[PDB]
């Protein structure tokens, strides 16, 4: 079925791969040659994962869970049983998710719209990789990636962590927490505002960007405008995302200790180290 | 290559703008500050000007007499010398006072009587700005979601420092003034109540604090993405739909299998954001006072 | 639920599930009902219904929108069915980019200026815009106009800029014959000695769609516009060199 307006949008092109082959939709849903690898990746990955799911003994998704190759593996396969599956299972992770990247271009290609979508999604994908590849081959094996389970990968964030002490230490996790808090206020405002616009008070003309504007104004002294605002999130939540592979990108690697004790630097600069008083002397 | 839309390639300034009059009391408001080359780049450039009322005056004094509580109390901890301010200043910490003077204010200044003030002060700052964000949506005519969606920041932060430690009987429940010491009590409280990650409520704020990112790195990019189109330009493409609206629906019908509208998409933006602290609050509040371990709590309710 | 936190948590779910189904209702208001490719309702409309209409109250006298309502393109859609059955493309019947379909689509907005808010144009030519310059960045005024096909389709004689935001909406070009026409500035890269124009080679400048009035535009026209250059990308790629 189609919205309203949808037709005039559904013309042929704008396909990477395949030519006219697979451009064409299943209801609202654009194919293409990613889609179908999509479907492909997605499927054999759901194949494994329900397999895998037999050789726990278990179907119950909180308790199914697909662990990674033991830490003695190295970077090396496993069998299926013992975490070959997992390996298998992260290759379709990564062609479902970047397929879907490519689909998604795609859609912008026949729409002709800018390409920012995937590119944002990009940044997904790359934290993703973070946690599944890049961190466990700096490292040196499978093991060190994070399961594929409901539980099981919190258990994970939390051994995780705490290997390194208090987590709230590392600074790049800093940063990452304050970009995803300020986008969340940053979301609220921004929701709030052109809602506030929109439905004003009962009986009154909807307002006006310069109203949006002035609230701002009036309320904080500033206002970024409404290019600026979308600039804002999209800079606000993939910056989260960045420091977050960031921080994770280090701890294991070129810091492995506990995080606590790197803000020693600080402390022991040369001219105020030997100082008496304060928390440290 | 194809231009982004990141930052702008052109400036252009006119006359400072100096807002929609409406209802609001002109007297109130200062003029323009400068305009910002910089800022210019990403959003705008003029800054200014500001509506300072009364209860602007005070929500400032007040929050300004709270940072000045905990810095007198930090430069003591210093002992007065810069140098040791400078250095260890991520270590100093206002502290409230013990479980042994419950919810009194009888405890000394030096242990727990500044905390209580330094609590006084933010509570009145806050309090008085929540209701400048309803009064400057009034005086515009305007909907009061923005002071709605800021309720709900308040719930989690007064859940945190006055309702949870009104409920538990004592001040030292509350979070003390510091920036690691405030991370310690954060850890610390996972801890001794069963590890919080066994918190439903807990789980659901992490949903939504990531959906949020997940929303507007979306939105955003959506909106970028159409603005060959004028996309930005949302209450009049909420008035009169244009192919900017369009594209965008049609790339997340096509993508997903449905999609929004250019107002509900910041009915979904509100809502997700909001639930973080709905949510989170809720988490904190049971927390020590209906549940005091959440492993176990999880081992008797599914 | 003998405890708090479990009738908390029960009373949440439910709340979401509501909140939920609110909000798909609310992104309903547009685009809905479904129709099949004939533009008839189709037949299975999903499980969410049409929420109860509201009406948003326009400024500066410019009537109401009433929301979900009737639907309708209200221009002719220039594309037939290249299929016996549902779910592929639509072939163009002439040309997608003079027809306005494909990515060179635009919507029949209503044909105003968009008015800001004490009621003035939006958006007018810099000339005419009391008090404006350009403030930072090169200046594109007097640059020549490349397409993709590497020749020049002309010149850069203002930009037209968003009075209430400050900002670039886009600049106005001058052809060979002495009109112009507008080109949306998300659409061009300012070089520092031309400004570049990927979307369309240089023949098709002319057929961009004009406005009727020199120093105002109306929210059709930009969609004409905005729309038309748009297709470029995709309409005008065998003249598209590489770069
Ligand atoms: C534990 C479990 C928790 C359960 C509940 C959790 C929280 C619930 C909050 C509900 C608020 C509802 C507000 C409302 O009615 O507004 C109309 C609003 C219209 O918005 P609008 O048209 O843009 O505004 C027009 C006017 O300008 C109209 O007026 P306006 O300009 O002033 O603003 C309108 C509206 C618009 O604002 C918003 O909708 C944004 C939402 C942000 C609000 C966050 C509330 C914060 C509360 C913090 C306190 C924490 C307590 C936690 C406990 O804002 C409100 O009406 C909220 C009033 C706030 C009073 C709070 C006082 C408490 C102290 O529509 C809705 O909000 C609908 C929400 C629907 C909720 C889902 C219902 C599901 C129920 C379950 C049954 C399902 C069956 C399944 C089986
Ligand atoms: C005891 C635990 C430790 C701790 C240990 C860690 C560890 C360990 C990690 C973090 C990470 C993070 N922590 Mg920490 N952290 C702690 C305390 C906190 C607190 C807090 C208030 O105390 C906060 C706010 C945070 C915040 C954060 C974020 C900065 C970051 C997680 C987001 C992220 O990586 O997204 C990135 C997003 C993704 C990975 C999403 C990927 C989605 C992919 C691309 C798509 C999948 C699609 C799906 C399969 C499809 C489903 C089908 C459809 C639905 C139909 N931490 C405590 C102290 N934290 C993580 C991080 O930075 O990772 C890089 C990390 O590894
Ligand atoms: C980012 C840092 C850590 C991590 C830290 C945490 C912490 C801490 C928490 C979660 C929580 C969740 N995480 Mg995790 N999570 C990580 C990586 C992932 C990945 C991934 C492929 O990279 C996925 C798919 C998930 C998925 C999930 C959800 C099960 C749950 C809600 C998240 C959410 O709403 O996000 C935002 C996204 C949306 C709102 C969109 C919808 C996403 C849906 C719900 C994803 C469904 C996944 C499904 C159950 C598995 C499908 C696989 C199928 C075979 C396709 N996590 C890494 C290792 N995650 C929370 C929880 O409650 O766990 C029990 C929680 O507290
Ligand atoms: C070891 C640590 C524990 C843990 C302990 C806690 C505790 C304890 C709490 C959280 C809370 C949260 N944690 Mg946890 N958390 C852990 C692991 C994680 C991980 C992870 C990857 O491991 C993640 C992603 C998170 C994420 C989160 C959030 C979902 C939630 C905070 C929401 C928010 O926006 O707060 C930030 C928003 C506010 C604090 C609102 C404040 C608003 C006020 C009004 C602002 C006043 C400003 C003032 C005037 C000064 C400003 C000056 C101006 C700039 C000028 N946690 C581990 C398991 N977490 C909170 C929660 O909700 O739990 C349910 C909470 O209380
Ligand atoms: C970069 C900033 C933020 C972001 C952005 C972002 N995400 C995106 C996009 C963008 C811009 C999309 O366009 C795309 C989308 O379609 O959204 C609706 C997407 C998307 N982000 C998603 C989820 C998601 N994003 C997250 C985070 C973030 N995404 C950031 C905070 C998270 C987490 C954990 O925080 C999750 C869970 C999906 C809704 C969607 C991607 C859909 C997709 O790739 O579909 C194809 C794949 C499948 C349909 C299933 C694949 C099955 C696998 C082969 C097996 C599963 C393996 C998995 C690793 C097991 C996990 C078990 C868990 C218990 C851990
Ligand atoms: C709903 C969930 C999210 C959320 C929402 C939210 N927050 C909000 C709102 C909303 C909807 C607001 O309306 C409100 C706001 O005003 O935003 C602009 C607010 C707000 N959220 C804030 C912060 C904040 N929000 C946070 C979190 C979140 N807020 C969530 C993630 C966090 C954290 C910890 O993550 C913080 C720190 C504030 C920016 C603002 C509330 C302001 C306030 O209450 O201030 C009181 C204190 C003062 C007024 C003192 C400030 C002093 C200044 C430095 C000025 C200096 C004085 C003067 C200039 C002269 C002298 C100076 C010297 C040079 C001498
Ligand atoms: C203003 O503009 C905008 C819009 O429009 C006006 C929009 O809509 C949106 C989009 C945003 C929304 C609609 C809001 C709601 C969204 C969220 C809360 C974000 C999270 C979304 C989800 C969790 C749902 C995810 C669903 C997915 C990923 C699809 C599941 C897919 C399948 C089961 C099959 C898909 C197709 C495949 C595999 C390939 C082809 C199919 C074959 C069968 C082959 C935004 C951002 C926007 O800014
Ligand atoms: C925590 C949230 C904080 C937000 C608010 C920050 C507080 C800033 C306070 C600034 C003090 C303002 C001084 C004004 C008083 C003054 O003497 O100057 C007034 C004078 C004119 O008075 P007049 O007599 O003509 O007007 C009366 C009749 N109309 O105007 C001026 O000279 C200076 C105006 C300066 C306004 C600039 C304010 C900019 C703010 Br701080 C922006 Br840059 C920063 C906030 C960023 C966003 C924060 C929130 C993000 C989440
Ligand atoms: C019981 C207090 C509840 C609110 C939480 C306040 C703690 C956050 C303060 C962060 C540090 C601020 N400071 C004083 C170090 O600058
Ligand atoms: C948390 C996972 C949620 C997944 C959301 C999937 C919804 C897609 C619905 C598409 C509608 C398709 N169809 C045929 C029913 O119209
Ligand atoms: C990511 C999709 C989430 C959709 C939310 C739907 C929640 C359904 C909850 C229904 C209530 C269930 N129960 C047992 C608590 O009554
Ligand atoms: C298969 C999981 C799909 C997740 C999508 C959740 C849909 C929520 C539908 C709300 C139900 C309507 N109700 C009963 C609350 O009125
Ligand atoms: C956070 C979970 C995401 C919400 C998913 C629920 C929405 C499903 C909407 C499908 C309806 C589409 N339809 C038939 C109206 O076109
Ligand atoms: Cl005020
Ligand atoms: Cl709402
Ligand atoms: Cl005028
Ligand atoms: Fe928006
Ligand atoms: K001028």
């Amino acid at each position: 079925a189609l919205l309203s307006f949808e037709r005039k949008y559904r013309v042929p092109g704008g396909t990477l791969v395949g030519g006219n082959l697979f451009d064409f939709w299943v209801g609202p849903f654009y194919v293409g040659f990613f889609g179908v690898a999509t479907f492909f990746f997605a499927a054999l990955g759901i194949i494994l994962i329900a397999w895998s799911a037999v050789l726990q003994g278990t179907w119950n998704p909180q308790l199914i869970s697909v662990y990674p190759p033991a830490l003695e593996y190295g970077l090396g396969g496993a069998p299926l049983a013992k975490g070959g599956l997992w390996q298998i299972i992260t290759i379709c992770a990564t062609g479902a998710f970047v397929s879907w990247a490519l689909r998604e271009v795609e859609i912008c290609r026949k729409l002709g719209i800018g390409y920012h979508i995937p590119f944002a999604f990009a940044f997904a994908i790359l934290a993703y990789l973070t946690l599944v590849l890049f961190r466990p081959v700096m490292m040196g094996a499978w093991g060190y990636a994070f399961p594929y389970g409901i539980w099981t990968h919190l258990d994970w964030v939390s051994n995780t962590g705490y290997t390194y002490g208090n987590f709230h230490y590392n600074p790049a996790h800093m940063i990452a927490i304050s970009f995803f808090f300020t986008n969340a206020l940053a979301l609220a405002l921004h929701g709030a505002l052109v809602l506030s616009a929109a439905n004003p008070e009962k009986g009154k003309e909807m307002r006006t960007p310069d109203h949006e504007d002035t609230f701002f104004r009036d309320l904080v002294g500033y206002s970024i405008g409404t290019l600026g605002i979308h600039r804002l999130g999209l800079l606000l939540s993939l910056s989260a995302v960045f420091f977050s592979a960031l921080c994770m990108i280090i701890t294991g690697t070129i810091w492995f200790d506990q995080w606590v004790d790197w803000w020693q630097w600080w402390v022991k600069l040369p001219w105020w180290a030997n100082i008496p008083g304060g928390i440290n002397g | 290559a194809e231009y982004q839309n990141i930052f702008s390639q052109v400036q252009v300034r006119g006359p400072a703008d100096l807002g929609m009059t409406e209802d609001v009391n002109l007297a109130n408001r200062s003029g323009v500050g400068p305009f910002s080359t910089l800022l210019g780049w990403f959003g705008n450039a003029q800054l200014g000007p500001i509506y300072l009322g009364s209860l602007g005056v005070l929500s400032l004094f007040s929050g300004l007499m709270w940072f000045f509580t905990i810095g007198i109390w930090f430069w003591y901890q210093a002992g007065w010398n810069p140098a040791v301010f400078l250095r260890d200043l991520f270590f100093f910490s206002l502290e409230p006072p013990a479980p042994e003077y419950g919810l009194s204010f009888a405890a000394p200044l030096k242990e727990g009587g500044l905390w209580l003030i330094a609590s006084f002060f933010m509570f009145v700052a806050v309090w008085s700005w929540w209701g400048r964000t309803y009064l400057r949506a009034q005086a515009l005519g305007m909907g009061k979601h923005t002071a709605w969606a800021f309720l709900s920041a308040i719930w989690l932060w007064m859940v945190l420092g006055f309702i949870r430690p009104i409920l538990m009987g004592s001040w030292s429940e509350a979070v003390p003034y510091g920036i690691f010491s405030h991370l310690d009590w954060t850890n610390n409280f996972s801890l001794v109540h069963g590890n919080l990650f066994y918190n439903p409520f807990h789980g659901l704020s992490i949903a939504f604090l990531y959906g949020s990112a997940l929303l507007f790195a979306m939105h955003g990019a959506t909106i970028l993405a159409v603005s060959r189109f004028g996309g930005e330009r949302e209450l009049e493409q909420i008035a009169d739909r244009g192919t900017a609206a369009e594209r965008a629906a049609l790339f997340w019908r096509w993508t997903m299998g449905f999609n929004a509208t250019m107002e509900g998409i910041h009915r979904w933006a509100i809502w997700m954001a909001v639930l973080v602290t709905l949510t989170g609050g809720i988490g904190i509040l049971l927390s020590g006072t209906v549940v005091d371990n959440w492993y176990v709590w999880g081992q008797n309710h599914g | 639920n003998f405890d708090l936190a479990s009738l908390a948590i029960y009373s949440f779910w439910i709340f979401l599930a509501g909140l939920i189904y609110y909000l798909q209702t609310e992104n309903m208001r547009e685009g809905y009902p479904l129709e099949n490719e004939d533009g008839t309702p189709a037949a299975n409309q999903g499980p969410f219904p049409l929420p109860k209409p509201k009406t948003f109250i326009l400024p500066h006298g410019r009537g109401t929108l009433t929301v979900p309502g009737p639907e309708s393109e209200d221009r002719p859609i220039a594309l037939a069915r290249t299929a016996v059955s549902e779910g592929f493309p639509h072939a163009p019947t002439g040309d997608p980019m003079k027809d306005g379909v494909g990515p060179a689509s635009w919507v029949a907005r209503r044909d105003l200026p968009e008015l800001d808010g004490h009621g003035h144009n939006k958006i007018k030519p810099m000339k005419a815009a009391a008090g404006f310059h350009v403030s930072a960045g090169k200046n594109p005024i007097g640059l020549p106009v490349r397409g993709c096909d590497l020749e020049i389709a002309g010149k850069v004689v203002d930009i037209w800029v968003d009075i209430p935001e400050q900002m670039a909406r886009f600049l106005e070009v001058e052809l060979k014959d002495g009109s112009t026409r507008l080109l949306p500035m998300q659409m061009v890269k300012v070089q520092s000695n031309r400004v570049h124009v990927n979307a369309l080679s240089s023949d098709l400048f002319a057929g961009i769609p004009t406005i009727k009035s020199p120093t105002e535009v109306t929210l059709l026209e930009e969609d004409k516009i905005c729309g038309y250059v748009a297709g470029g990308l995709m309409y005008a790629a065998p003249k598209r060199k590489s770069v």
